[PDB]
RNA sequence: GAGCUAGCCCUGGCCAGGGUGAAGCUGGGGUGAGACCCAGUGGAGGCCCGAACCGGUGGGGGAUGCAAACCCCUCGGAUGA
RNA sequence: GAAUGCCGGCAUGAGUAACGAUAAAGAGGGUGAGAAUCCCUCUCGCCGUAAGCCCAAGGGUUCCUACGCAAUGGUCGUCAGCGUAGGGUUAGGCGGGACCUAAGGUGAAGCCGAAAGGCGUAGCCGAAGGGCAGCCGGUUAAUAUUCCGGCCCUUCCCGCAGGUGCGAUGGGGGGACGCUCUAGGCUAGGGGGACCGGAGCCAUGGACGAGCCCGGCCAGAAGCGCAGGGUGGGAGGUAGGCAAAUCCGCCUCCCAACAAGCUCUGCGUGGUGGGGAAGCCCGGGUGACAACCCCCCGAAGCCAGGGAGCCAAGAAAAGCCUCUAAGCACAACCUGCGGGAACCCGUACCGCAAACCGACACAGGUGGGCGGGUGCAAGAGCACUCAGGCGCGCGGGAGAACCCUCGCCAAGGAACUCUGCAAGUUGGCCCCGUAACUUCGGGAGAAGGGGUGCUCCCUGGGGUGAUGAGCCCCGGGGAGCCGCAGUGAACAGGCUCUGGCGACUGUUUACCAAAAACACAGCUCUCUGCGAACUCGUAAGAGGAGGUAUAGGGAGCGACGCUUGCCCGGUGCCGGAAGGUCAAGGGGAGGGGUGCAAGCCCCGAACCGAAGCCCCGGUGAACGGCGGCCGUAACUAUAACGGUCCUAAGGUAGCGAAAUUCCUUGUCGGGUAAGUUCCGACCUGCACGAAAAGCGUAACGACCGGAGCGCUGUCUCGGCGAGGGACCCGGUGAAAUUGAACUGGCCGUGAAGAUGCGGCCUACCCGUGGCAGGACGAAAAGACCCCGUGGAGCUUUACUGCAGCC
RNA sequence: CGAUGUCGGCUCGUCGCAUCCUGGGGCUGAAGAAGGUCCCAAGGGUUGGGCUGUUCGCCCAUUAAAGCGGCACGCGAGCUG
RNA sequence: UGGGAGAGGGUGGUGGAAUUCCCGGAGUAGCGGUGAAAUGCGCAGAUACCGGGAGGAACGCCGAUGGCGAAGGCAGCCACCUGGUCCACCCGUGACGCUGAGGCGCGAAAGCGUGGGGAGCAAACCGGAUUAGAUACCCGGGUAGUCCACGCCCUAAACG
RNA sequence: CCGAGGGUAGGGCCCGUGACUGGGGCGAAGUCGUAACAAGGUAGCUGUACCGGAAGGUGCGGCUGGAU
């Protein structure tokens, strides 16, 4: 439900906040941060390898459970749903029964005080785990592992989802949030529901200080370079792209696909996403 | 204005010093050059 | 060679005083319930005025300089990219 | 003898410019060979959110004392940051180390690279971050939280006593965190006192006074008081915290809960130890048995890890506490007390500057803390002043031009000029009042006006205290007084109308451009299924991201509003298991060399045989492109209409003499006495046009146009005045430049612009202050321009390669 | 080309005369007044604004008149830009 | 009080028929389309046929000259929430009524905003044909839109 | 003190006029097509939307004031 301003200064015209209703805690789990070493950009070499990152706000990384087929069968409850800088989503807090205490990735629907659990046999109830194949066709589902025992790493970002299309043997064959068709191994876990915040689209940063904060350094136009930097670059006065539009680095930028064309993975991949 | 010389003692030997170049094939070159020529600092003195 | 300068990373520090008065909240009115309106409270903001601080707009002076970029008057920003 | 040659020496310019902030000097007395310049005293001026004081860096003896003045000091010098010599820096508690980790660095394991080397988990290093025990006064020529004095404290070792399952690099807790706003109580600091202590003072008309003037504290262990921070207790279960665990986490039960208890800080008090002024007298003495009290103001500091709100969601590790593990329970740990033990390095001095960075004792640059009082609404602003610190290391005269900085100006008032450039005007606060337009916030300090001092009287509410007094804070009404003038000095918007561009705050060519450029939220296309794409790297390995299509990369466009048309023939990209071409390789018809032969050796057709290209499609917010001629209406004119040629398709809406219009000052209208600019129109748009976006747009702008009001030395048109220079005298004393010079005008001549040649004319010798016409004056081996089979950056369907990709 | 700064303006002049005005003339299709045209004459004089960078030009208000040229398109070691 | 009929409204489920596209199989020289054609599609294997799959939208028969609503309008089936309405009985209140300037709400389609969705259809647009022309009628393509959610718009031959 | 009015500044209503521009009305015999009236030769009309020299065309829904 995302939030506006009165047009009290020029940039809170547009600006729009995400409502935070549903965070319950907004202090995170001690034992669960770690420090978020930023990098600016900067690989182990110092050199920028992704331009126009740095100086955004500090953040802690909070450890997330993206395998959850660690603690079978235990029940947990949702303590508290949090805030975490580190991602789209919000995360939920979870109290095992254990005792243990583990963060995951919170799903849309779910309420705090309710039970969640993962395994072969957890109900087909929105925030529980269990292995793709014992998942019924046609349900809505996140946090999909790729190979089995790998972690999650599909429809991890607010509001997406994936789709469970069908079944060929030891596979399931699942929609994407992108629409691209994809057999993933039946033995992959993934979680009942979609992923919270479906709101976090509709943020209109509104003033260029809000990309500050993010990290996210003003980006140049190659246009507004010279030939020294960019295939954009110079002429006198503006000058169109005069050439196949193009990355700083020469290869182009408008159609051409990049996949590698021999990539094993394309077994797997039935409908390229569409679109 | 600001010049270009401001000086800095820990900067000073953490960069010219004797275990910098000691740490470095073109360092190392550096000390036996500054031998060879008969130099009487073979790295910039600072007080530490 | 990044003790100048450019970006980033880590850890600290700094921003006199005044002004404007967002949301919310409380109450009142309103209605079937409402939206909503009014008053008070509140204290938001790449908000306003202005020092420190950061600048360098116009003019004058300087031009074997006080100075290999300075001086005077004037001017921009000053809770934020 | 020449090379703008090289090295050195010495000239010229010249007794010339200058002597480094216009904060400022005068005199007396010392000293000395010598004194504007050193010392002392009195007077004067300057800084005082500093030009004062304390830290940090950097510097490295510059510190203190004696002797000294050749050089250094922009003059002088008896002086000095200078020469010579002697002295001077004292810590268990301050800072760093024998503690911790941050980025980063390094790196047993391990990974990679021709070599050199590159990475890399743990670990180690790494601080202005965490942690950790000292406050006040006195003393020296010079050090002091260091020596001394008083009162406190830490750790280590050993012993005594008491208590306990003791025990760790392992588990857990805690350490431990943002931004804005902020409560209560205090402390720092400050103001006042008719109270307390004090040397003294009464002047020049008055005052012996509730007069003047000075001062009225600081540190303190236990205890106590006030104000705050931190924290539930018990029991049972237990499968999680990579072994164990009574700890922690989770479940349950009882009890406690805006408390209380326990615990820990801050402040107050507190045995006690210190300090203690003006003035007077030679740093000292005295004052002095100094007094040391009350009221008010009051932090941004303290209690603190306090409270609230908010989104961009805010280090680590050790110390410390708890748990147990081997072990050990004659040990060990905990508490208390006692004795002993406690190392290394820094400490001088400068420190917004004459000691640091700028070649200089250089008007520049340099991080943190303190930074008093009064008045002005507030304040770190402004004026003056305290403490403290200075008068800026050449002076003395003179009172020309001219220059700089400054003040004033009759009448006019932008007539100045490219331009109101510059300088006027306006200027704070309180009150009244305030337009188009608008995205409803704004535009707005719109505009424009009124008030502003002092005196007496009446009165409202708040803080402290007590409910009162006193002090303090915000006012209200009535009557008066003075001046030209009451934000009386200083600090402090001129305003409006209307266009272009860019939405906006921001950013930029350090040092000639601050902008209309860049960025920006936002829109669209496109790539990317994760060992992602992409980027850096030979690689390993990194970044992307401990992210996962509501995400990440690339590109264009650039808030927002209304929109964004037609062309896919060429180029690009995307799709197309056919067909064409197609390299190595396969295949081996059929030839050849050689040998007596077996053979050995070579050439070799069809045919099979990728990507790429050809070919077939698609695709515009991909690169791009969006016609010509002739005719036609019942006045003329012009063509809704028609004909024809070409195209891949012939520019749509909107806009248009434009930041684009050549002809051009187009034409008409507006404004003006007059308008190549400006504004509004028209449209034969040389040569607008729809994300290299089209047309608009409230707000915004040190952007660029045009106009008006206000006001002016911009001007008619100049005058006067001030100070710093210029000028003269004493001191010190450069520079570029320079073939040599005994260096005039005209008209001619000459390589075509002559002091130097010819003819005439003019002219005694040498300076000083001034002006710039000439010496084709100086400076810089012309940047333009050309030339060189000179160089370099950049581009591409130039050539040829290489990475990379297929 | 081992540098002769280049438009316009401002300031400061000075010269030529093919004379804009003023003075002296002849001819006139010169009644007068006022013109036309030519000759002599360089002593002096030759305005203020609007537009534009402009020179120039047009325009406004005047004037006896609002002259044309040279001086490195005079003059940047005199200024502007 | 006891009953009744009904596409009245809202939410959520879910059922088959058809179209399209995709995959597999089988099969060959055309298919499509018209007044006739042409564009288009098809030996790179279409049309016609079978099996599988994906997705959206509309609910055949019943069905009516029918029913419901104040109107706009409402049609598979199911559950839930909910309105209007009629009949019986003659039980209760005791004129508590009618209309209604303003106000408030509802209001087909198309259109607008922000997300989503997109099978069929189809303004715009392209192509073929017709014609003197043909910015049409007919044919082949085809984007908004048509669908969902929330918020706007408030019109009509909103007519009996 | 109040006060006719005068002056400064800023608003509100109305009238007149304006380069150019919009459509409207009218006008004996202009140019283009033929949308409507018959099934008007594509039934008409309709609200809306987009497009086109022009009438108009087309999409979506609605009306019969439609024919056979
Ligand atoms: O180059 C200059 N002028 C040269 C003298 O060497 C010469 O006088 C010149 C001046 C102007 C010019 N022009 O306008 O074309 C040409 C040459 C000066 Cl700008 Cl330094
Ligand atoms: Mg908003
Ligand atoms: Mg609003
Ligand atoms: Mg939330
Ligand atoms: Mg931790
Ligand atoms: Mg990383
Ligand atoms: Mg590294
Ligand atoms: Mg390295
Ligand atoms: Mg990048
Ligand atoms: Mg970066
Ligand atoms: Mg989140
Ligand atoms: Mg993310
Ligand atoms: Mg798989
Ligand atoms: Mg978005
Ligand atoms: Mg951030
Ligand atoms: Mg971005
Ligand atoms: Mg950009
Ligand atoms: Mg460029
Ligand atoms: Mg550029
Ligand atoms: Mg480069
Ligand atoms: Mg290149
Ligand atoms: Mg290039
Ligand atoms: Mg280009
Ligand atoms: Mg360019
Ligand atoms: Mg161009
Ligand atoms: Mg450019
Ligand atoms: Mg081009
Ligand atoms: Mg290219
Ligand atoms: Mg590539
Ligand atoms: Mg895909
Ligand atoms: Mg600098
Ligand atoms: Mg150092
Ligand atoms: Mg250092
Ligand atoms: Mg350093
Ligand atoms: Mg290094
Ligand atoms: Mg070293
Ligand atoms: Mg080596
Ligand atoms: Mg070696
Ligand atoms: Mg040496
Ligand atoms: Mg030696
Ligand atoms: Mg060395
Ligand atoms: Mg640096
Ligand atoms: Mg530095
Ligand atoms: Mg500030
Ligand atoms: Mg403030
Ligand atoms: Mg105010
Ligand atoms: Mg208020
Ligand atoms: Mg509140
Ligand atoms: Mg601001
Ligand atoms: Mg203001
Ligand atoms: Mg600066
Ligand atoms: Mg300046
Ligand atoms: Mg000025
Ligand atoms: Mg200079
Ligand atoms: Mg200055
Ligand atoms: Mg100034
Ligand atoms: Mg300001
Ligand atoms: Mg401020
Ligand atoms: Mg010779
Ligand atoms: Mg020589
Ligand atoms: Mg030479
Ligand atoms: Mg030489
Ligand atoms: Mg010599
Ligand atoms: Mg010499
Ligand atoms: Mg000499
Ligand atoms: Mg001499
Ligand atoms: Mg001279
Ligand atoms: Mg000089
Ligand atoms: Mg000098
Ligand atoms: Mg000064
Ligand atoms: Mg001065
Ligand atoms: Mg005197
Ligand atoms: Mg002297
Ligand atoms: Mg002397
Ligand atoms: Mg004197
Ligand atoms: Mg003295
Ligand atoms: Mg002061
Ligand atoms: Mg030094
Ligand atoms: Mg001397
Ligand atoms: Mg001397
Ligand atoms: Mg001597
Ligand atoms: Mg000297
Ligand atoms: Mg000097
Ligand atoms: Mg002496
Ligand atoms: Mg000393
Ligand atoms: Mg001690
Ligand atoms: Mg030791
Ligand atoms: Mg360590
Ligand atoms: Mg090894
Ligand atoms: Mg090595
Ligand atoms: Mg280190
Ligand atoms: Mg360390
Ligand atoms: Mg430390
Ligand atoms: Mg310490
Ligand atoms: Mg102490
Ligand atoms: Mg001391
Ligand atoms: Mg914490
Ligand atoms: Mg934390
Ligand atoms: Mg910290
Ligand atoms: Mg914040
Ligand atoms: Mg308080
Ligand atoms: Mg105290
Ligand atoms: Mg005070
Ligand atoms: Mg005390
Ligand atoms: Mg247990
Ligand atoms: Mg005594
Ligand atoms: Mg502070
Ligand atoms: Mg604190
Ligand atoms: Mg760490
Ligand atoms: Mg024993
Ligand atoms: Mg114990
Ligand atoms: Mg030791
Ligand atoms: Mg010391
Ligand atoms: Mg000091
Ligand atoms: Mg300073
Ligand atoms: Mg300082
Ligand atoms: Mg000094
Ligand atoms: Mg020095
Ligand atoms: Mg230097
Ligand atoms: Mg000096
Ligand atoms: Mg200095
Ligand atoms: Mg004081
Ligand atoms: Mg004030
Ligand atoms: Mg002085
Ligand atoms: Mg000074
Ligand atoms: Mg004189
Ligand atoms: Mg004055
Ligand atoms: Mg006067
Ligand atoms: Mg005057
Ligand atoms: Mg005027
Ligand atoms: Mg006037
Ligand atoms: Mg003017
Ligand atoms: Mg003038
Ligand atoms: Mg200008
Ligand atoms: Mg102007
Ligand atoms: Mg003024
Ligand atoms: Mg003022
Ligand atoms: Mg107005
Ligand atoms: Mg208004
Ligand atoms: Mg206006
Ligand atoms: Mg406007
Ligand atoms: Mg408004
Ligand atoms: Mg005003
Ligand atoms: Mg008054
Ligand atoms: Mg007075
Ligand atoms: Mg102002
Ligand atoms: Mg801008
Ligand atoms: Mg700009
Ligand atoms: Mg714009
Ligand atoms: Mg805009
Ligand atoms: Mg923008
Ligand atoms: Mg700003
Ligand atoms: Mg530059
Ligand atoms: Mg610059
Ligand atoms: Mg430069
Ligand atoms: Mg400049
Ligand atoms: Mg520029
Ligand atoms: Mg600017
Ligand atoms: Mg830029
Ligand atoms: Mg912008
Ligand atoms: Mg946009
Ligand atoms: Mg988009
Ligand atoms: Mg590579
Ligand atoms: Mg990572
Ligand atoms: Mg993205
Ligand atoms: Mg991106
Ligand atoms: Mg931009
Ligand atoms: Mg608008
Ligand atoms: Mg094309
Ligand atoms: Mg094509
Ligand atoms: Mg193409
Ligand atoms: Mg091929
Ligand atoms: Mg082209
Ligand atoms: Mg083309
Ligand atoms: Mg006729
Ligand atoms: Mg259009
Ligand atoms: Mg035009
Ligand atoms: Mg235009
Ligand atoms: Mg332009
Ligand atoms: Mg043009
Ligand atoms: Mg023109
Ligand atoms: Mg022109
Ligand atoms: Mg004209
Ligand atoms: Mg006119
Ligand atoms: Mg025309
Ligand atoms: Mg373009
Ligand atoms: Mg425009
Ligand atoms: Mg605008
Ligand atoms: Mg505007
Ligand atoms: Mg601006
Ligand atoms: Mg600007
Ligand atoms: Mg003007
Ligand atoms: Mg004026
Ligand atoms: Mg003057
Ligand atoms: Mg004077
Ligand atoms: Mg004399
Ligand atoms: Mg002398
Ligand atoms: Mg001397
Ligand atoms: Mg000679
Ligand atoms: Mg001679
Ligand atoms: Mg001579
Ligand atoms: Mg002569
Ligand atoms: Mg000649
Ligand atoms: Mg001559
Ligand atoms: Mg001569
Ligand atoms: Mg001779
Ligand atoms: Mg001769
Ligand atoms: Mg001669
Ligand atoms: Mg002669
Ligand atoms: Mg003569
Ligand atoms: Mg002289
Ligand atoms: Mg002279
Ligand atoms: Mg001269
Ligand atoms: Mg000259
Ligand atoms: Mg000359
Ligand atoms: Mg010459
Ligand atoms: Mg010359
Ligand atoms: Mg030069
Ligand atoms: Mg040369
Ligand atoms: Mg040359
Ligand atoms: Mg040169
Ligand atoms: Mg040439
Ligand atoms: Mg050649
Ligand atoms: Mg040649
Ligand atoms: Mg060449
Ligand atoms: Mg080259
Ligand atoms: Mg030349
Ligand atoms: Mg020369
Ligand atoms: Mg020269
Ligand atoms: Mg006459
Ligand atoms: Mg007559
Ligand atoms: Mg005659
Ligand atoms: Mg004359
Ligand atoms: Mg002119
Ligand atoms: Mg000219
Ligand atoms: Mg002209
Ligand atoms: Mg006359
Ligand atoms: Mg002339
Ligand atoms: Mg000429
Ligand atoms: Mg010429
Ligand atoms: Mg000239
Ligand atoms: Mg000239
Ligand atoms: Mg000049
Ligand atoms: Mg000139
Ligand atoms: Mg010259
Ligand atoms: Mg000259
Ligand atoms: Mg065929
Ligand atoms: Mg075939
Ligand atoms: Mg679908
Ligand atoms: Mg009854
Ligand atoms: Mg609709
Ligand atoms: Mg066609
Ligand atoms: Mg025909
Ligand atoms: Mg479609
Ligand atoms: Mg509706
Ligand atoms: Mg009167
Ligand atoms: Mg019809
Ligand atoms: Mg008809
Ligand atoms: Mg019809
Ligand atoms: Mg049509």
């Amino acid at each position: 439900a995302v939030k506006k301003f009165k047009p009290y200064t020029p940039s809170r015209r547009f600006m729009t906040v995400a409502d935070f209703s549903e965070i319950t805690k907004t202090e995170p789990e001690k034992s669960l941060v770690k420090p978020l070493k930023k990098t600016g950009g900067r690989n182990n070499q110092g050199r920028i390898t992704v331009r126009f990152r740095g100086g955004g706000h500090k953040r802690l990384y909070r450890i997330i459970d993206f395998k959850r087929w660690d603690k079978v069968g235990i029940p947990a409850k949702v303590a508290a749903i949090e805030y975490d800088p580190n991602r789209s989503a919000r995360i939920a807090l979870l109290h095992y029964v254990d005792g243990e205490k583990r963060y995951i990735i919170a799903p849309d629907g779910l309420q705090v005080g309710q039970q969640v659990v993962a395994g072969p046999d957890a109900p087909i109830q929105v925030g529980n785990a269990l292995p793709l194949r014992f998942i019924p066709v046609g349900t809505v589902v996140h946090a999909v592992e790729l190979e089995p025992k790998k972690g999650a790493k599909l429809a991890r970002a607010a509001g997406t989802s994936a789709q469970i299309q069908g079944r060929e043997g030891d596979y399931v064959i699942l929609r994407l949030p992108s629409g691209e068709l994809r057999k993933v191994h039946g033995e992959c876990y993934a979680t009942v529901g979609a992923v919270g915040n479906a709101d976090h689209k509709n943020i209109v940063l509104g003033k260029a200080g809000r990309s500050r904060w993010l990290g996210r350094r003003p980006h140049v136009r190659g246009a507004a370079m010279n030939p020294v930097d960019h295939p954009h670059g110079g002429g006198e006065g503006r000058a169109p792209r005069g050439r196949p539009p193009a990355s700083p680095w020469g290869w182009q930028t408008k159609g051409l696909k990049t996949r590698k064309r021999r990539k094993p993975s394309s077994r797997f991949i039935i409908a390229r996403r569409k679109k | 204005m600001k010049r270009t010389w401001q000086p800095n003692r820990r900067k000073r030997a953490k960069t010219h010093g004797f275990r910098a170049r000691m740490r470095t094939p073109g360092g190392r070159k550096v000390l036996k050059r500054r031998r060879q020529k008969g130099r009487w600092r073979l790295t910039p003195a600072v007080r530490k």
